[PDB]
């Protein structure tokens, strides 16, 4: 599962098998931000859709 | 969902009239139904459980008839009756619990478990006996769709908003005009305040409105209106509208003046209530609309003509107010209220399993954000859930 | 926290705020999340170019 | 127990369905449980003791059964039924009210008075039947040692208690820093205030915390939270904890800051819920632990730093709150509620009849003394009497 | 849990019985229960061990029955018994550790693991037979709910608690008042100590006072009580109540005065013993009052009064004592205790597999905590844990 | 006796034996046993007495026999039995209630309840069966005039006395020799000071004794003899002998030296350990001698030389202590123990229901009293009572 943000305030959960939005968690995407890896979006969310 | 909650009530009812001692003649026909349920459910194998930390669970059915003849149940009766009782109301519960947890935008009304699928064959229909709780009958009827109707007391109809609207305002928030309302639950408490109360306003009255938007019908709705907003009646420091800075409000109340409800469906006006306050009735509407004015008493005594001089600085400010509670309502969609437990149940089963959050639900079944985007889809599924969870309270 | 736990990656600040457009409060959370995730970038705590 | 429940089960059923044109067929089984009913009746010779002012009763049993000719009752048989119904629902209601009035320390579960006793032998057995209410439901739950529930609307959970804690104090009570909290049934408003407004805290916030510790534990429970406590919100004059003097409390509302609502079990978060107001769920906790912060605001409008000085004399008190209702909760042992009247049944049967304290209950039944202390006797004799009120207002 | 505790009798008993030259009067009925078991767990496939580190393991019967006609067993019959002996008993000892690794919040006295759960069975229940160990009897007793207790010699009740409390205080701890404990175990030690030795107190009487609440009531208990408490007899440095730094205690001991301990249930006083030292009987209670005294020597020869001057520096500080040891005891709940190690197997099992922190239990099985919080949830997982751990030592 | 045993027995038998499924091998001989007690007892009348509180009961006896002819047992067999049982079982808690709260001082080893007395008619000598219990056993070898034994662990053997002895004194205090001891349970406590340090002493050694007189020979005892006595090894204010003053302790802790253990028999020596701490054995024993002796050391380091001084004043005193636990032993005659709940029982009932204190033992049946006295009468009274003690909590 994929959280991203953005800095213009657009956020986007969704899936990595199908790119279907999910309900952003908040919360969870802070946790896994603030340790896991952090991917910089250059193909972001709509245009993998 | 029909089979499930026939299954439910046929151990709810096992479990109350299969008691020691009892006649046979009072046990009869249910005895043949808990017989048509074993022999309707052996040889069939169902697996329970696999999302978040529900566990797996496999359950294979084969169960001897009771037909033994007595005159007055016994102590073996009740026994064996009571292990087989056992096995399938856990069987039961297990298969709720996985209903519950599980969702999807396309046909969220539709089983999803694949225990509740497979009990949606034809082969099960024969389990199918009485259907009279509120939750199933509503479910068969909005299957034959006919008009369906859940009753609610005090329902979950507002999500939380505590909000202000600044109709004048200035940097030093010295001289404002606007209202404030709560809308939480079933109550709305809203007060239009003046700082200069009135003073340079036409007739010496300034007006206030509030709309609030339902996100479903409510009909043969019991409302309780009272003049006064207590929650906006005390002493406060307030936040700026973009919190730069923060604002001080010190209330000193005045009846509301022409008081107005509008109960309107479609933005026609259904009910209206003019200065009547106390127990009023709105049969059938989606918005409400508060239109209340603040009336500078045309006489005052010393002590009331202190507190509102001519020019600033305003030191008391003007503040009329309205506090609506629905006490009862009707609704053709599935709501939390304050009387049931299917909303918390649903919760409760989330949480403890630790399901992931799905692609309907917001995360931790936050009801305010449910509410406020109460879309078809999610209205589908927790209906359903809705639904499985009174079906597994039938039990657990 | 907009987290399990306290973070200076996941701390709330000024944002002094828009009321020019109506903005979600999971907005501002993101957008004040990802000004830091931008010195993820410039942190050697990425994954991807 | 079982057996008084099926007795005025019977009983109801006798004078629900016993009516004037009815088929037959609509309560042959019903005529054959009162005909049982009155063949394990016939013969007995019962007691239903003096204690307090309840008048020495003696019941005997030497009715005739129902007929079985008619196709459809008429109404010689509903008033020959209506006779012999009215005798026995005397004699269930006096048996009720018998054994609300009594209690054991020893054993407070098992029957107190002579009746219920004789009714506990075996051959009243045949009279059980059907055991579908919620509370005998439960009863036969907790006789088996299985999970009991009982579902409550606004959970009569707190005692009552308005009391203070000032965690700064001096004799001229002018810097004050500290909580006052009403705990009251279902309701718990809290409110700390500082009346310096943290010009002097470490970061410019002050912590309150508030712990309330249920008396039993609290399952699938909707909760409704909202930021203010109205009831700490106006001018107050409040004792000194000693009653040796008075203070003033001048309150001006801030919002509480990093409001925390945690519900613990075993001293274990079982959930959490961070600035989150609304309806939420508490799944399973016997201990609320809400943390709020009074923080001074960063900036200020210059009536709001009016307010506030950087030293004493503070005529304006900041103060934060927080209302924490339970809408609806379930419960392993009996409470009183909104809606069940067991409590005021039980209550009104030993005051009518000026039934001397016992003991095990308070000297008035009075809830907040009861539910302050609620031991396992206490938990077992309620539970009794609160069945018993059950089974007597299923007739009375 | 009585099946499987009969399958555990079983195996003791044939190991026990069957033995070489034996007659066949010695093991009719023994051989004809151990046929009965091998009978009906023949066919039946069982799972135990998915859970930490405990290896998934299948477990299949297929065995040969007994004869039954010989005159002296020889040593060709304890042959063929002692492979059928050796796979039960290895089987009964992995269904054992299975079940004492799991619990459940909602139903802990019920079977959790899927080996225990199938025991459950109906046709299981005629591997049952004699009832006769103290556990398996109390968890029969329990579950038909009658009055039932486990006898403990030197009971766990005591969650370790080493404090103190200062009545009289100042930073720089010279002039002391107050008292300090030890709660551990079955084990009480208190002392109460005066810097100044009362010379200014009312009477030249200090008064002292310890409660102790005991998570669970003890019934017909034996205490040894003692006039001095020896852990706090010598010079010790103490960390203050915050930490901040630590003071000095130089207790000299005094003989303590009006001993007073009071045992009550509920707030009711049921035992009290005054002056009384060594064995009393507490018959019933829940807590622990220890009421006593120093009193100044109102003679003091030339050494005793060089102790205690007239004011400060006080140099020598005066204390007295109690130590209150529980010998024995009798409790409705399980607990550790020093004579059984139903505890000890437990926590050996879950620490030797890893087994994952449950929602239930202390991580690591921790005693303190168990019994800090010792919720009802807690006791009924306890006691089913506690009995299954005493199954398995009886073969293991 | 040995008939309520065998009742008590059978019914405890009947309890554990009698369970759904089990084999009816498993109970034929309990079940010919049980019939047997039902047709001796059929038709018998039987009053519990009003003594004290213990409320007078009145018992009568018309049960069927239990059947045979299944070959496993069912729940119709197992809830007839049960009821039987539980009518059985209360008859035979009262009944030994009866019997424990009365005594005599001749013939006090016969019954002394009307219950008692009637079972003990020939009658009822059919109801006797398996009399395996070590108190009931020993019971049966009292009355047969045959050697008696009852192991104790940690036998209260010694009643409470904290004493002291001063070998020389003076009416200041500062320069004392003697010896101060605790005996509680079965711990001896012994400390021999010297405030010279033995300075002016034949050979710079003091020679201490103490004599412990039990009241009764204790068998096959196993020991621990430690060196210190931390009963007697920080300072103390010890009142004088008559109360008049107080005088100063300050122990400095010499090891012993020559330490020897006799344990003597009718004033012969059966056992001497010299210099041995840890496990010592006395095999027979009424009298323990333990003489130590304090050796100045020859050698002295500054530090230690300075707490000795040639003359007074004496600042440190030496001391020489000696601990003595009986961990375990064997009496022909019945005590109070750790592990057994005889006494607590006892004690118990004869507390609960108020029973005025009798013509035989102290008030509150305190033990240090009881052994102080122990006489033949009071020997004979308390091996009666708690041997229907253990009768009792066979099943209760
Ligand atoms: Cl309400
Ligand atoms: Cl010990
Ligand atoms: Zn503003
Ligand atoms: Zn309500
Ligand atoms: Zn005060
Ligand atoms: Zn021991
Ligand atoms: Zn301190
Ligand atoms: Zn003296």
């Amino acid at each position: 599962e994929v959280f991203e943000a953005g800095t213009d305030g657009r956020f986007f959960a969704y899936r990595v098998e199908t790119f279907d939005e999910i309900p952003f968690d908040v919360q969870k995407f802070a946790d896994l931000v603030t340790d896991s890896p952090v991917i910089s979006a250059i193909i972001d969310f709509k245009t993998l859709k | 969902m029909d089979v499930l909650y026939s299954l439910s009530k046929t151990l709810k009812d096992a479990r109350d009239k299969i008691v020691e001692g009892t006649l046979y003649s009072n046990v009869s026909d249910l005895i043949q139904q808990f017989n048509q349920m074993i022999i309707t459910m052996n040889g069939n194998e169902f697996q329970t459980g696999g999302i978040g930390n529900l566990p797996i669970r496999n359950w294979n059915f084969d169960f001897g008839l009771l037909g033994t003849t007595l005159l007055n149940l016994d102590a073996n009766y009740v026994e064996t009756a009571r292990n087989t009782i056992d096995y399938f109301v856990d069987f039961v519960d297990n298969v709720c619990m996985d209903e519950m947890v599980r969702e999807s935008q396309r046909n969220g009304i539709a089983p999803q478990s694949d225990s509740l699928r497979k009990l949606s064959g034809i082969k099960f229909k024969r389990i199918n006996f009485d259907n009279s709780s509120e939750y199933i009958e509503n479910w068969n009827l909005q299957n034959r769709r006919q008009r369906t109707g859940f009753t609610f007391h005090k329902p979950n109809i507002f999500p939380y908003s505590a909000s202000f609207t600044l109709n004048r305002s200035q940097p030093a928030h010295d001289n404002l005009m606007g209202t404030m309302w709560l809308n939480a639950g079933s109550e709305i408490q809203v007060a239009g305040f003046d700082y200069s109360c009135a003073i340079n306003a036409p007739a010496n009255i300034q007006q206030f409105e509030h709309i609030v938007q339902l996100r479903r019908v409510l009909t043969t709705a019991t409302i309780t209106l009272l003049p006064d907003a207590e929650r906006f009646s005390f002493p406060r420091v307030i936040n700026s509208a973009d919190g730069a800075t923060t604002w001080y409000f010190n209330p000193v109340i005045l009846r509301p003046n022409n008081v107005e409800v509008e109960f309107l469906l479609n933005g026609q006006i259904i009910n209206t209530y003019q200065a009547r306050f106390g127990t009023i009735i709105a049969r059938n509407f989606d918005t409400i609309r508060l239109s209340f004015q603040l009336m500078r008493p045309p006489n005052m005594t010393p002590a009331v003509a202190a507190l509102f001089p001519n020019a600033q600085p305003f030191e008391h400010h003007a503040t009329v107010g309205l506090t609506l509670r629905i006490e009862s309502a009707v609704c053709e969609s599935v709501l939390a209220d304050a009387s049931k437990t299917m909303l918390a149940n649903v919760t409760s089963v989330r949480q403890e399993y630790a399901i992931p959050v799905g692609p309907v639900f917001p995360p931790g079944m936050n009801w305010t954000d449910l509410i406020t985007n109460y879309s078809p889809s999610r209205e589908d599924n927790l209906q359903r859930v809705f639904t499985v969870a009174s079906i597994r309270s039938m039990l657990v | 926290s907009v987290g399990s736990s306290a973070s200076a990656w996941t701390d709330v600040s000024t944002q002094i705020t828009d009321v020019s457009s109506s903005v979600s409060s999971i907005s501002t959370q993101t957008s004040t999340i990802s000004r830091r995730l931008r010195l993820k970038e410039m942190a050697t705590q990425t994954e991807g170019m």
